[PDB]
């Protein structure tokens, strides 16, 4: 039950209900032994807002997936140019503070994701309820039915947190270290 | 889940795993449009691949400011850093063209491979339930002959 | 207007239900008609014939410099 | 069943406001919500305006880098310093006052469509000639402008910054 | 529409590659295309021949900047040195040509009916119509493969003829 997006937007906006649920029934507790209603803070107890912490959430995952992808691979293999040559940039950590600047390709990286983000902010501001969330409208390959659904999510969500703890011991893990992808000492 | 295309003598349903949870009606329309534009491309990336050396290349220009006479550049890895930019990037526009004249969504024509080409049809006598398990059958084999020559190649460094 | 805001509001009612797709246009309903009668007013008009003047007599100054043709 | 999505970005309803537009039946693109917030004629002026400018600067930079030369021995400098060498010779100001004169009317057609004293439509200043007369053939020969306008802005806008980044022609 | 148009040489009705399947906005649209195109090739072989029979390149055609009648060659290699706002000036009175009136389905210019009138066949007699349009039209075509058999013999040969 994905609730197409046109017919979903009809209960967006900031709810001020309480579903009783835990926080506003959104898949992602879902553990191995049973459901890991983690929320020791107590953010979820802000319920107006828990769309917008699903939001970030996501939003945080996808950018980590990437991130540790795109910090794995070129230690690997480099896009075809001088100035991402294995001997210009020596470490992925470098490639950062190797462009920047007037060398352009981060910069435009940066311009685009700013367009995208932009163009996208009505999405996050409005038009974002418990349903939709991250609901970008990128389904396509996203399986019919409902628990095949509720799978799905719970694997996005899994990975993206996965994702950004790893990145996080990475970018860790490589400035102390300045090693490839196996980044231990 | 059998009686749309795909089942033939060699084997009817071979899905141990990907399909092995069944139903799925809007996962199969998915992956069997998948199925059948790899097999397209497959098919055409290998007769590209045999007609460098089965026929003579084309004696042509390519390029005719930097007379890229065909013959230069190999049959396989390099010739993607060979042919310049500037024509990759029309080979990609007739490919999005191509992608984009018709539609390709959910409960489109599209994926199908219904994108109005035609010309190697039947008479609709329903053998082209015959013709369409070619299709299917012919393009699962030109795409592992496909990937085949793809490691060949790269294993063994340029064409063979 | 229960919501207490300022005379001459471009402000929808803060007041609504779930999230609205809706035209606010947050420019000023001004009227052509209103400017022309605002640029009219007494400061406005003499401010500007006042400019006019002082600039006429600076252009003067400066095409025919002192008084030459006493 | 309600909230007429935008087809170019499929996760934002269309804006109200572009309904009864050229570009709004087909794609809808307004993810910022620039109509929402200011009025869609004037965007749509504002639109057409642009992408005219830029369809005519377009083929003027292809003029002038193709050796197209207008005939005066002040006229022979590249497109780059062109407008350093027409300000200065003067042309540029002249251009400025009739296009000025030009802008001066539009203005005039602005703020009386905006009243109702005329039923013209944003982007109308009369000129029929090459107009379809059935409403289908307006409606796709208004969008074929919409897209050459469009179009011709991103044109222009690679032509200039590539020229003043590598000064070459225009293939480059 | 096998009993429009001219079809001189008689029992011509040639849609050849099956063209108009049958519709009439089509067809008038070719219509107007094959007229505007005959009588764009009529004029552009007399510009072709008259250059050769009676050479008459009097004075200058630039003034200003030395372009002379007499230094353009006479072919395609005038697309260089006829000067820049000349070519600017006779694109200009093609588009008074082609924008005076209006040419749009649904009007008079979609069908060639301009504001020439300089043969003025004379209602009262609306049978020589029919054959001063049907004798524009052949020689149009005539026209028509002649410049394009002319252009093809400029640039293989190097020069007009
Ligand atoms: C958070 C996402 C993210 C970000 C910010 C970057 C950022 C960067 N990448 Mg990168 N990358 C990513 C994901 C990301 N990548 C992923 C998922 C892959 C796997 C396909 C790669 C594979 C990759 C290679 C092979 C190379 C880079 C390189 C670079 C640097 C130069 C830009 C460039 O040419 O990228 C090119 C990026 C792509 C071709 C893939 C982008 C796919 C997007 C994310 C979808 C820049 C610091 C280059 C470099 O200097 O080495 C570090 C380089 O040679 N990246
Ligand atoms: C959850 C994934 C994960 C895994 C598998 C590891 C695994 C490892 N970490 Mg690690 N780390 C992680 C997350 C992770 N870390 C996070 C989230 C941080 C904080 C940003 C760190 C910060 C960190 C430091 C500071 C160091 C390690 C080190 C190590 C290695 C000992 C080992 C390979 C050590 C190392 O590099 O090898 C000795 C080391 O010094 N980690
Ligand atoms: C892009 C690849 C691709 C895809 C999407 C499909 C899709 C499909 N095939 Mg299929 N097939 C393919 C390639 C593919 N085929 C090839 C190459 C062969 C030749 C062996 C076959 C032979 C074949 C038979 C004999 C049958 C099907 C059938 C089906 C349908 C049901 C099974 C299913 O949903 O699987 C979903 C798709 C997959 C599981 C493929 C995903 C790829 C996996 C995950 C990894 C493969 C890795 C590969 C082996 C190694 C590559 C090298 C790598 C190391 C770099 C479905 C439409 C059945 C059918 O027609 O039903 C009526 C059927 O009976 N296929
Ligand atoms: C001066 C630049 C400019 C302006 C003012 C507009 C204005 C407009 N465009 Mg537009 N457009 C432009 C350039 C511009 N366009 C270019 C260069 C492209 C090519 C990518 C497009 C592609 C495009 C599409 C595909 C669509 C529009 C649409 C619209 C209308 C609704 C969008 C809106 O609220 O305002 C947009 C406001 C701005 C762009 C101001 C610039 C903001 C920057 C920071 C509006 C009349 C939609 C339409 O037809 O509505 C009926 C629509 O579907 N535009
Ligand atoms: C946005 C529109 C635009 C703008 C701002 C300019 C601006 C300029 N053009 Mg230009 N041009 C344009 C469109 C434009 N052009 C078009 C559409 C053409 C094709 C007819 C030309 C053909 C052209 C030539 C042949 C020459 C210029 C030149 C110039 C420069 C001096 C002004 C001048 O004499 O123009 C003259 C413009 C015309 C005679 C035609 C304009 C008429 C259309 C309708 C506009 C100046 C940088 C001159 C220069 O000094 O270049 C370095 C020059 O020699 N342009
Ligand atoms: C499609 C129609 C067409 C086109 C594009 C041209 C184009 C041209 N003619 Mg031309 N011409 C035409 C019809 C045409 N003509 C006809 C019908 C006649 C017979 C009266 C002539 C008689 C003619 C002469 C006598 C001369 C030209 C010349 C020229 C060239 C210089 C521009 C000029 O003086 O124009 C003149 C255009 C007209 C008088 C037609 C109105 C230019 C390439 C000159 C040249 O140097 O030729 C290479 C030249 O001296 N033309
Ligand atoms: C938008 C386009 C930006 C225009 C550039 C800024 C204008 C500018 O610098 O003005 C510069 C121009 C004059 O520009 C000066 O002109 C001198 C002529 O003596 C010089 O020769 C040079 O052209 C230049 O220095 O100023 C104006 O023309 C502004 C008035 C325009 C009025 C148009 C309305 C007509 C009624
Ligand atoms: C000197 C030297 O020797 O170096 C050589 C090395 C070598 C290897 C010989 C070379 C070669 C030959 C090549 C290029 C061989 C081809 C390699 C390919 C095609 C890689 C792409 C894989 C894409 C996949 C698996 C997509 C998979 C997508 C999948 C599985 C989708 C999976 C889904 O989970 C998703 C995403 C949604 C699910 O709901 C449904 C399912 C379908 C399960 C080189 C590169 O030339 C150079
Ligand atoms: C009728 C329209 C048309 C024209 C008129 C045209 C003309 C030229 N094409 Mg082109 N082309 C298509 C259409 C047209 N091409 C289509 C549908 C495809 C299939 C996708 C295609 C493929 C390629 C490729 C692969 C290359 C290529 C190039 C050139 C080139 C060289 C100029 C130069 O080298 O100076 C010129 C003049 C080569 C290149 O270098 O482009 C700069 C190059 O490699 N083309
Ligand atoms: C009554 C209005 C009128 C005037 C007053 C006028 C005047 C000049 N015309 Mg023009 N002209 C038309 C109208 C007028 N022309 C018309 C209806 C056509 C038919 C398409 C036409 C055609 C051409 C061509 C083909 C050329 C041309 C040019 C010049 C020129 C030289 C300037 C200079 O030498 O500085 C001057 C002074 C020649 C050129 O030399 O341009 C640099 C050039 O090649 N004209
Ligand atoms: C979709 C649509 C249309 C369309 C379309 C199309 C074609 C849209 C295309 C838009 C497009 C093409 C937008 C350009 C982006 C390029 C950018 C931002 C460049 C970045 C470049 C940057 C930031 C520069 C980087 C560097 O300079 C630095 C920083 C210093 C130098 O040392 C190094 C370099 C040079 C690298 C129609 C058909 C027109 C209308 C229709 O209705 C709707």
């Amino acid at each position: 039950a994905r609730r197409e997006l046109a017919v979903a937007y009809e209960d967006a906006g900031i709810d001020l209900m309480d579903n009783g649920k835990f926080a506003q029934g959104l898949v992602g507790a879902e553990a191995a032994f049973g459901r890991y209603e983690f929320d020791p803070i107590g953010f979820s107890k802000y319920t107006e807002l828990v769309p917008w912490f699903r939001e970030a959430e996501l939003k945080h995952g996808r950018i980590a997936m990437l991130a540790w992808l795109g910090l794995v691979v070129p230690d690997f293999v480099r896009i075809p140019g001088e100035a991402y040559s294995f001997e210009a940039v020596p470490r992925v950590i470098d490639a950062h503070d190797a462009l920047n600047a007037d060398a352009g390709p981060n910069f435009q990286i940066i311009l685009f994701i700013s367009i995208v983000e932009l163009c996208c902010a009505k999405k996050v501001f409005e038009w974002n309820s418990v349903e939709t969330a991250g609901d970008y409208n990128l389904t396509r390959l996203f399986p019919e039915d409902d628990e095949a659904q509720k799978q799905m999510r719970i694997a996005e969500l899994k990975n993206g947190r996965l994702a950004m703890i790893a990145f996080g011991g990475a970018v860790t893990q490589a400035v102390i270290t300045g090693k490839p992808f196996p980044w231990t000492f | 889940f059998e009686n749309e295309l795909g089942v033939q003598a060699p084997t009817g349903f071979w899905d141990p795993l990907g399909f092995a949870k069944d139903g799925s009606m809007k996962a199969f329309k998915r992956r069997r449009a998948s199925e059948i534009k790899h097999g397209r491309i497959a098919m055409l990336a290998t007769m590209g691949y045999i007609t460098p050396e089965l026929t003579g290349k084309f004696p042509g220009l390519l390029s005719p400011s930097m007379g890229l006479k065909y013959e230069d550049i190999p049959n396989g890895l390099g010739a993607i850093s060979k042919v310049p930019a500037v024509g990759w990037a029309q080979i990609l526009a007739y490919t999005f063209y191509c992608e984009q004249s018709q539609d390709q969504s959910e409960g489109s024509a599209g994926e199908a491979g219904d994108f109005g080409f035609k010309v190697l049809t039947s008479k609709d006598e329903e053998g082209l339930k015959r013709k369409l398990n070619s299709e299917l059958a012919n393009g699962r084999l030109a795409m592992m002959a496909i990937i085949g020559m793809f490691f060949q190649d790269g294993l063994t460094g340029s064409a063979w | 207007r229960k919501i207490p805001a300022g005379p001459y509001s471009v402000s929808v009612e803060p007041l609504r239900d779930g999230a609205t797709n809706e035209v606010s246009i947050v420019t000023p309903p001004i009227s052509s008609e209103g400017v022309q009668e605002y640029l009219s007013l007494a400061p406005v008009f003499f401010m500007a014939l006042a400019i006019f003047t002082s600039g006429f007599a600076i252009e003067v100054l400066r095409f025919f410099p002192d008084t030459r043709y006493w | 069943g309600g909230y007429k999505m935008s087809k170019a970005v499929p996760f934002l309803p269309m804006s109200p406001a572009l309904e009864g537009y050229v570009g709004a039946e087909e794609e809808g693109f307004d993810p910022m919500g620039f109509s929402l917030a200011l009025d869609i004629r004037w965007l749509r002026e504002a639109e057409l305006k642009h992408g005219r400018i830029c369809m005519l600067a377009t083929v003027g930079w292809i003029a002038t880098d193709l050796g197209m030369r207008l005939p005066g021995p002040a006229y022979q400098v590249s497109t780059l310093e062109a407008h350093d060498a027409m300000v200065k010779f003067g042309p540029m100001a002249q251009i400025l006052i009739w296009l000025g004169i030009i802008e001066v009317f539009s203005f005039l057609a602005i703020t009386n469509m905006m009243e109702g004293t005329t039923d013209r439509q944003p982007g109308d200043y009369g000129l029929r000639r090459l107009y379809p007369k059935d409403e289908e053939g307006q409606y796709e020969m208004q969008l074929k402008e919409l897209r050459n306008g469009r179009l011709a802005m991103l044109a222009f806008s690679g032509i200039v910054t590539t020229a003043v980044l590598t000064g070459r022609t225009w293939p480059f | 529409e096998s009993e429009r148009g001219a079809q001189p040489p008689f029992g011509f009705w040639d849609p050849l590659g099956l063209s108009a399947d049958g519709d009439v906005a089509t067809f008038k649209r070719r219509r107007a295309s094959e007229i505007k195109h005959g009588r764009i090739a009529m004029l552009a072989a007399m510009g072709y021949m008259t250059p050769e029979i009676t050479g008459k390149f009097p004075g200058y055609l630039s003034p200003s900047t030395g372009v002379k009648y007499a230094d353009i060659p006479n072919g395609l290699a005038a697309i260089s040195k006829v000067p820049v706002v000349g070519w600017l000036q006779i694109f200009a009175w093609t588009a008074v040509c082609e924008l005076w009136e209006d040419q749009v389905p649904g009007t008079p210019g979609h069908e060639g009916e301009f504001c020439f009138k300089a043969f003025k066949v004379t209602s009262d007699a609306p049978e020589t119509r029919e054959t001063k349009l049907a004798s524009e039209l052949a020689n149009g075509r005539l026209a028509m493969m002649a410049i394009i058999g002319l252009f093809f013999q400029d640039g293989l040969t190097g020069s007009a003829y």
